[PDB]
């Protein structure tokens, strides 16, 4: 089960990143049902 | 999920991926009806010692 | 002999649960090293069923 959560929030911070706290609400429950060990961002 | 209960409108707001609330025993709260995406409190009928 | 259904007799760990595996790797079944190439002690990993 491949399972994705997120959030979205406004930041104005240049370089790294704020202070403070913010859950993240699960969006796709994507069944792939595959062996994952090594990935790639693009 | 079956259960037994009185069935309220609720004050709450789920989040689009709740489906139902659980209290500290973990039996369902409250509800959203599957069908139309309104939520519904749900108080056990009354219960006491006579 | 139908021949059209396979398992695969060799492998060298046990599967996880929902696993599939369909890698073509040679299994060394003794001393003597494959290296991909069939010979002694060296069989497929998947036999037909008869
Ligand atoms: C059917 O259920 C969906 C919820 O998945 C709801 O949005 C829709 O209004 C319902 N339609 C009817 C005709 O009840």
């Amino acid at each position: 089960y491949f399972k994705i959560y997120s959030k979205h929030t406004p930041i104005n911070l240049v370089r790294g990143l704020p202070q403070g706290f913010s859950a993240l609400e699960p969006l796709v429950d994507l069944p792939i049902g595959i062996n994952i060990t090594r990935f790639q961002t693009l | 999920l079956t259960g037994t209960g009185v069935l309220t409108e609720s004050n709450k707001k789920f989040l689009p991926f709740q489906q139902f609330g659980r209290d500290i025993a973990d039996t369902t709260d409250a509800v959203r009806d599957p069908q139309t995406l309104e939520i519904l409190d749900i108080t056990p009928c009354s219960f006491g010692g006579v | 002999g139908n021949y059209n259904y396979l398992y695969r007799l060799f492998r060298k760990s046990n599967l996880k649960p929902f696993e599939r595996d369909i890698s073509t790797e040679i299994y060394q079944a003794g001393s003597t090293p494959c290296n991909g190439v069939k010979g002694f002690n060296c069989y497929f990993p998947l036999q037909s069923y008869g």
